[PDB]
């Protein structure tokens, strides 16, 4: 925990304390797990501290060992605050910016918010300009592949009415849809079944010795 | 206007009996059945609702989907299919019987010359359309269902073919051979990507078994890669506020016979250091 | 038959130090013809190769790869770097389509 003259006061809830007012280029390094006071002021939950943007902190990788930036951190923890308050940070329209960036999983602040079935984040994401079609690199999944897979039918109505294209595929060349498959929900069947390509819809057949999807 | 199978029926597992034995005591299950909880195949009129007729007969998985020398057999069967009044009141019909009959190849050559005789030919396919090769390991229920006309002509839609079912092949041998992960959070949602022997998609889990405890990996038909290679998320364990790792067994099972491959090794952990990017004890 | 794409990846992303395992599934492939090539174009044109460390055996059942990743061009970078990873026969040295791997530094790595 290479810890800077923030960490200690950012994890130990403090007032001008954990705020200190200065107002080599004054900034805030991150500790042994890459974390910068910024990603504390999230983790922590407490908006405020990160409503002190200030010396616009880390504003290219800006991230931890596992690749996120603090608006991704906000994003799988739910806090709607710090997503607000993270969002008026003018970096964000910038190009590669958060609403596009990843973690090392490829994750997009859209897919972890969908991951833990936030469906306010993801509206709010989508409101601001992430791409609800957007694929994580592992197997393509969409959003909506992971709305299935999560078997959340709030969730895969919610990314309907954001523009989630039900087709678009995996890497194996399957839809939402044919994600259903082996899984319980009749709900998330019938609202996709009706919406997705014909031949989108049913999965391969022992197919000489393999069966794959074509695409 | 469309009949939509709303319960596939299960598709590995059931044997193609012969009527030599007799009729049969058990139907075609449906796709959600447990060995604890029943379902059958169930099919939705959408745009419709009111009196009318349904017929399910038996076709071919191949796309010339000609008749079958199988022949369903049950309540409201007859000649070989299945035919009954459509229930006027709800727009869902489940089939609680059904069973097929299977056909000894020595007068395979009389079924379907009954077939064409009461003319069960679904997709009405020519002579010439009805080759010798019957893939008599298979088969497809075929939904036949049949309305009035927003006037009155008796509307027939069209003919909608559930999941080919299969019969008894049965063990196979079900091992794991390697699993890139074999730990993860108390808290389950945890993907490991199994690789495995041949295994079929449509009769195959991952069975999470504890002392008193029992759960399943959770993974699509689809993420079975190749039959050699399950890439699933793990179920969350009895205890999520567990304080010390526990060990628990993780395995192959196939349900259609409740078989087990062998035990690998399995073992929940507590989110403590992770769940916060670690902070306490600064 | 053997057509060549990498279906699906259990990690993109990897320490610049390599060897981490990685589990890959794919369209069929011969064990003895294949490999796991990474690269990364390069100022001057030419391109960093890298290969994934695997035997024949580490081919399972003609459809998937566990595989150990190769060492980053330079192991102290201070930020990641985006390189591509792909199949390859030998036989005829066609690839599968290039796919994006992220290789980061280990502030955690070494001396301490």
């Amino acid at each position: 925990d290479g810890d800077s003259f923030l960490h200690l006061a950012i994890i130990h809830e403090e007032k001008a304390l954990t705020m200190e007012v200065i107002r080599l280029a004054f900034l805030n390094f991150q500790n042994n797990l890459q974390q910068t006071p910024l990603h504390l002021a999230v983790i922590t939950n407490q908006p405020e501290i990160a409503e002190a943007l200030l010396g616009a902190g880390c504003d290219p990788e800006l991230r931890d060992f596992r690749g996120n930036t603090p608006l991704h951190l906000a994003c799988e923890q739910g806090c709607l605050a710090s997503v607000g308050v993270l969002t008026q940070s003018c970096t964000t329209p910038h190009l590669h910016s958060i609403l596009k960036a990843t973690n090392y999983n490829g994750h997009t602040c859209l897919h972890l918010a969908s991951i833990h079935g936030y469906l306010g984040i993801v509206e709010l994401l989508v409101s601001l300009g992430a791409d609800v079609n957007a694929q994580e690199p592992c197997n393509g999944r969409t959003a909506l592949h992971l709305a299935v897979d999560l078997q959340n039918p709030d969730l895969v109505s919610l990314l309907l009415k954001c523009g989630a294209d039900v087709n678009r595929v995996t890497y194996q060349g399957y839809s939402p849809y044919q994600l259903t498959w082996g899984r319980p929900s009749t709900r998330i069947q019938q609202q996709l079944g009706q919406l997705t390509l014909e031949n989108l819809q049913m999965l391969p057949e022992s197919e000489d010795e393999e069966s794959y999807d074509t695409e | 206007p469309y009949v939509e199978i709303i319960e596939q029926p299960k598709q590995r597992g059931m044997r193609f009996r012969y009527k030599c034995e007799g009729r049969s005591a058990g139907s075609i299950p449906g796709e959600r059945s447990t060995d604890t909880t029943k379902t059958h195949p169930t099919i939705k009129i959408n745009g419709y609702t009111g009196p009318g007729t349904v017929r399910i007969s038996l076709v071919t998985k191949d796309p010339p989907h000609r008749p079958h020398p199988h022949e369903l057999v049950g309540k409201d069967c007859r000649d070989g299919y299945y035919e009954a009044d459509l229930c006027p009141d709800r727009s869902i019909h489940s089939f609680q019987n059904l069973g097929i009959q299977c056909v000894k190849k020595r007068d395979l050559e009389q079924a379907i010359s009954q077939r064409i005789q009461t003319n069960n030919n679904p997709f009405h396919v020519p002579i010439e359309e009805q080759r010798g090769d019957y893939d008599l390991n298979a088969v497809r229920l075929c939904f036949q269902v049949t309305v009035r006309d927003p006037a009155g002509r008796p509307l027939l839609l069209t003919p909608v073919l559930s999941h080919p079912i299969f019969d008894n092949r049965a063990t196979a041998e079900l091992k794991i051979c390697r699993v890139n992960r074999n730990s993860g959070s108390c808290l389950g949602g945890d993907e490991i990507f199994l690789l495995c022997d041949k295994v079929q998609k449509e009769d195959i889990e991952v069975y999470f078994t504890g002392p008193g405890w029992e759960a399943r990996g959770s993974f699509s038909q689809a993420d079975v890669h190749r039959q050699v290679a399950i890439v699933f998320r793990t179920p969350p364990y009895a205890d999520p506020s567990l304080q010390a790792p526990v060990r628990v067994s993780m395995q192959l099972r196939r349900p259609s016979d409740r078989e087990l491959s062998e035990p690998m090794e399995f073992q929940y952990l507590p989110d403590t250091d992770d769940r916060h990017r670690i902070e306490e004890k600064r | 038959a053997s057509n060549l794409k990498i279906v699906r990846m259990d990690r993109t992303a990897g320490c610049v130090t390599g060897g981490e395992e990685i589990y890959l599934l794919c369209d069929k492939v011969q064990k003895d013809d294949i490999q796991i090539r990474f690269y990364e174009e390069e100022e001057n044109g030419g391109v960093w190769e890298g290969f994934g460390d695997f035997s024949p055996t580490d081919v399972h059942r003609q459809f998937a790869i566990v595989f150990k990743t190769p060492k980053y061009k330079d192991v102290n970078i201070t930020k990641p770097a985006s390189v591509f990873v792909q199949l390859r026969r030998k036989s005829d040295l066609e690839t599968s389509e290039p796919k994006p791997f992220l290789y980061y530094p280990e502030i955690k790595d070494k001396e301490e």
